[PDB]
């Protein structure tokens, strides 16, 4: 009180010296149940893997996507990531996925990436600069090598010009690299552009299948609809906790409502549009949010030539959220209440006065 | 497989008076016994609604989609089972469908090609509505939306790539027109589709015993931007509404 | 509860506490433009129990000892037909002790004229 | 109409709180009226700027509505005077005012 | 008469609507402080001829 | 520049709206009086010295 009037000297009377802050203590963020997951067992668990020429492109939409999954397994050898960090992938969200699926050799892993050269970044699969997305490569001898020979993944070999990024050539033209006319026959100059690989399970780590998924992560002015799963912390109630519940946020103290929401309703206001209310998205039940107890801190005292007790007043808060009394006014701490009558000496508030004899109210 | 229809009788198209339909709710937010000013796509009170009949008529032209359509049909047997939307309605351009056939509802957004004349069959086994769908971007599927003895109230808004259908199904009683009364429109579902929508057509159901068109009645309606005064009751449902443009009263 | 946004409205330095002094002047100016209206007398008046005033009524505007609130029945009609950092801080008179004071002072006026105004 | 003097004084106090609580849906030309939309969207440097104008949009409808709650206060300060007169003249006391 | 002054404006809120309410009552006060002051009579007298 | 056109015109125009119901608080209070002296002067004798 004399920090705030600026005196070592305070006169009789109540003076409001400060504000008594509720603080928050926990944080309860609740979105929707985690339901529908995108179909990754259906390009990572793949029986059989396209040819790098003709590779495989799924367009994933309106799903759930969890990298994590992916990041923590620890069956892919390659997992790099370029123009995005893997740990906010599983916040981050897209309006659609492209996910890429071939199989290379082990030593052409490399060249999956922005502004490398080879075999197939030029001829079978060209990345752009300006590439986001991950890149995933696993060994898979075990199912894509045969004792015989597998020559059902081609390559291509030969083009006239390097490809363009995204770019797929399922074509089977000879290729002319020579003045004269191909003219349709494999003979001296002209050779056929799709070669095919030899997988064995006998050979080296450079020369063993791998297969390569690339995940294509692009933004449009469409909304963004492959969104990764936000975690949902357990609710908590009858506490000043801050609360986000699907986007929307703020802090309160969340306790059960009677309120019937419509099946199609999820927030609730009041007249000046105050959310009040709101539908839990995980389970489908009404809680109200009544604003945490701020109140104002009042200090009441009498001269400082008599003496140097106080009370506390703290305004509209019940004194289960803080010579402890509970008044209409506030909780008032520090004043013995009597049932006596005197006259006003130091108001309070809701017929409550406050005076020196000790404080008494 | 697409199939001209050629034996329709030529008529005029009707008109006829909106009264206080085509209410919906803003937006996803309960409120108790209090009046909400909002600013939005609504369509105007007692406004100029066309009118199109099935009864030999089959009505399923294509109409300009403008900034919102509402949708109201004096249904009897399930006539009327879905609707045609985008802008070209060719395979150039990307078009949105929603059919609800004897199981359920499908929404997809894909590139078509449309038939001139596009309709389904009645058990249903006959399906004449496109020809090709060649590069998708959205699939949903849902459960069924679904004298004149029903009726069915719909709107659909493009606003910021979101497509929104409100719709309201209300038992009915009344021949010819639409009753006079109030019905606000709850919103049923909203799409990601992030298309360009410019045109839209209905779908129509033929029942075969050549064809023969089911009675049904439909009417279009436009959405323009204005505000409306909404009264919320204690249970949260909208009872009354007030167009602060239509008349001084109101305003 | 944002903290950089009170960081940099600490910038502006001391508007907060002037609008907060103004209020605290505006809510202590109500308690005492009620104290000045109602709290005109020291000693609080009854009437007696037999109401023999020379044929005159005084029953509507009287205290109802069958009312809980100790109001009259005009007073209670009266009362009737009234109908984000915000707090509403309770009038310093509660509204029995208002009707108290209406009272005391028809009781004053009743029974001793306008004596009790101007001394004893 | 008989009590309109002290509806009208309760209405114009509702009234003008609930103005002051409409004035924190408004942007005040931000991006957006939360603070946290606009903390968790941008980087300190544009947020800093998002968040003065929304500090100055509220700060000066705070300082409108303390200035017209003053008027108020000094119109029912002189109301309450004028009752305390009428208190003092027509209750305790028989006056020759004329009305 | 600039629509798009008006949309930037609807962004402050109601400002507007708080001045025009402000300036209605002054101008409502005016003809009952004149009311207040004049017609303190409800009968028109007339003086002898 | 509308929102630097339209913050001074905003300030200016609570400014005026400020002064005129400080005025008009003044003129209410004058009219006040006026409409006492018409029921005291005008209306009956005064006794109230000046
Ligand atoms: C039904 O009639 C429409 C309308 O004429 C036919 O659409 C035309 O199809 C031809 C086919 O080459 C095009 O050249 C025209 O440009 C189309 N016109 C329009 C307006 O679309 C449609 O083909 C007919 N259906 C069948 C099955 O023949
Ligand atoms: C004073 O007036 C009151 C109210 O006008 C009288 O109370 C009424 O008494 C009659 C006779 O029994 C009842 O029918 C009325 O219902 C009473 N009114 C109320 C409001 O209770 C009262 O009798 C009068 N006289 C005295 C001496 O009190
Ligand atoms: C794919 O196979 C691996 C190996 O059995 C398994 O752990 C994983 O769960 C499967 N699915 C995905 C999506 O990786
Ligand atoms: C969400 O899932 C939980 C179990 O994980 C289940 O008890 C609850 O009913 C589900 N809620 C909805 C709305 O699906
Ligand atoms: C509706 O429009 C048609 C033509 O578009 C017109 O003939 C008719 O009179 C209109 N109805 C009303 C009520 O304006
Ligand atoms: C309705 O369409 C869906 C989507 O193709 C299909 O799965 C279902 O079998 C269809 N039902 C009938 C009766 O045709
Ligand atoms: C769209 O489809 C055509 C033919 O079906 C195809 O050539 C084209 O590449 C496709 N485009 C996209 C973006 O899917
Ligand atoms: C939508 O389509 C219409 C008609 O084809 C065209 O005029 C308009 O420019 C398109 N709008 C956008 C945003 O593509
Ligand atoms: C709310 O619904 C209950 C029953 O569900 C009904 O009795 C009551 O009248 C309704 N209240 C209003 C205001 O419509």
């Amino acid at each position: 009180t004399k920090c705030t009037l600026k005196s070592f000297t305070v006169e009789k009377g109540i003076y409001q010296t400060s504000n008594f802050r509720v603080q928050p203590t926990e944080s309860i963020v609740r979105f929707p149940n985690i339901t529908n997951l995108c179909p990754f067992g259906e390009v990572f668990n793949a029986t059989r893997f396209a040819s790098v020429y003709a590779w495989n492109r799924k367009r994933i939409s309106n799903c759930v996507a969890d990298y994590s999954v992916l990041y923590n397994s620890a069956s892919f050898s390659t997992f790099k990531c370029y123009g995005v960090s893997p740990t906010k992938l599983n916040d981050l969200c897209f309006t659609n996925v492209y996910a890429d699926s071939f199989v290379i050799r082990g030593d052409e892993v490399r060249q999956i990436a922005p502004g490398q050269t080879g075999k197939i970044a030029d001829y079978n699969y060209k990345l752009p600069d300006d590439f986001t997305g991950c890149v995933i490569a696993w060994n898979s001898n075990n199912l894509d090598s045969k004792v015989g020979g597998n020559y059902n993944y081609l390559y291509r070999l030969f083009r006239k010009s390097n490809l363009k990024p995204f770019e797929r050539d399922i074509s089977t033209e000879i290729y002319q690299a020579g003045s004269t006319p191909c003219n349709g026959v494999e003979g001296f100059n002209c050779y056929f552009p799709l070669q095919s690989y030899g997988f064995q399970p006998t050979y080296g780590v450079g020369y063993q299948p791998y297969r390569v998924v690339v995940l294509s992560f692009e933004l449009l002015h469409a909304p963004a609809t492959v969104c990764g799963p936000k975690k949902s912390t357990n609710l908590v109630k009858n506490k000043c906790v801050n609360f986000n519940f699907n986007g929307l946020t703020g802090t309160g103290v969340l306790t059960e409502s009677n309120k019937k929401f419509l099946p199609f309703q999820q927030f609730g206001r009041d007249i000046d549009d105050t959310t009040d209310a709101v539908r839990d998205p995980q389970t489908l039940e009404i809680l109200d949010i009544t604003p945490c107890s701020f109140g104002g801190v009042s200090v009441i005292t009498p001269g400082t030539n008599t003496s140097n007790q106080v009370a506390v007043l703290y305004q509209g808060v019940n004194c289960t959220e803080v010579n402890v009394f509970q008044t209409r006014a506030g909780c008032l701490i520090g004043a013995e209440h009597v049932n006596n009558s005197y006259e006003c000496d130091i108001p309070i508030g809701a017929g409550i006065c406050a005076s020196y004899q000790s404080i008494i109210a | 497989q697409c199939v001209n229809l050629t034996t329709r009788t030529q008529l005029p198209p009707a008109y006829t008076n909106s009264f206080t339909r085509g209410v919906y709710y803003p937006d996803k937010v309960f409120r108790s016994s209090v009046l909400h000013s909002t600013q939005d796509l609504f369509l105007p009170f007692f406004s100029n609604v066309t009118w199109f009949h099935a009864i030999k008529r089959f009505d399923n032209p294509v109409l300009p989609f403008n900034d919102g359509v509402y949708f109201a049909s004096t249904e009897k047997s399930n006539i009327i089972r879905g609707w045609i939307f985008g802008t070209t309605l060719d395979s150039k351009t990307q078009s949105l469908l929603i059919v609800n056939n004897a199981t359920n509802v499908v929404i997809k957004v894909c590139e078509f090609q449309f038939c001139n004349d596009p309709f389904l069959g009645v058990m249903e086994s006959e399906f004449r509505v496109y020809s090709s769908a060649n590069n998708c971007t959205f699939e949903y599927v849902s459960q069924p939306f679904l004298n004149f003895k029903n009726l069915r109230e719909f709107v659909f808004k493009n606003i910021d790539g979101y497509f929104k259908i409100y719709s309201k199904h209300t038992p009915i009683n009344l021949v010819r027109d639409l009753p006079q009364g109030f019905s606000a429109l709850e919103p049923l579902v909203d799409l990601p589709i992030g298309i360009n929508i410019t045109r839209f057509q209905t779908l129509l159901a033929l029942h075969r015993s050549g064809w023969t068109a089911g009675a049904a009645a439909y009417y279009v309606g436009y959405l323009q931007p204005r505000t409306f005064l909404l009264k919320y009751n204690e249970n949260g449902t909208i009872t009354d509404a007030v167009d602060c443009a239509l008349d001084p009263l109101s305003e | 509860d944002s903290t950089e946004c009170s960081n940099l409205l600490l910038q502006y330095g001391s508007f907060c506490t002037q609008l907060n002094r103004a209020l605290t002047g505006i809510a202590v100016e109500q308690d005492k433009n009620t104290q000045e209206v109602f709290a005109q007398v020291k000693q609080i008046y009854k009437t007696p129990p037999i109401k023999d005033f020379g044929g005159f009524n005084f029953s509507q505007i009287l205290p109802d000892p069958s009312k809980p609130s100790k109001r009259s029945p005009i007073e209670d009609l009266l009362f009737n037909k009234v109908t984000n950092g915000l707090t509403v801080l309770p009038p310093l008179l509660t509204d029995e002790m208002i009707a108290q004071y209406t009272s005391a002072l028809l009781a004053g006026t009743i029974t001793s004229g306008w004596t009790f105004g101007a001394g004893p | 109409s008989a009590l309109g003097k002290l509806q009208d004084v309760v209405n114009q106090n509702a009234q003008a709180l609930n103005t002051l609580v409409k004035q924190l849906s408004s942007n005040f030309g931000a991006i957006s009226s939360v603070l946290n939309d606009i903390l968790a969207r941008l980087d300190p440097p544009e947020a800093e700027v998002q968040i003065d104008r929304l500090i100055t949009g509220r700060l000066q409808s705070l300082q409108t509505y303390v200035t017209q709650q003053l008027i108020r206060a000094a119109e029912i300060r002189a109301s309450a005077n004028l009752a305390a007169t009428k208190m003092s003249e027509c209750v305790l006391g028989q006056s020759k005012r004329v009305d």
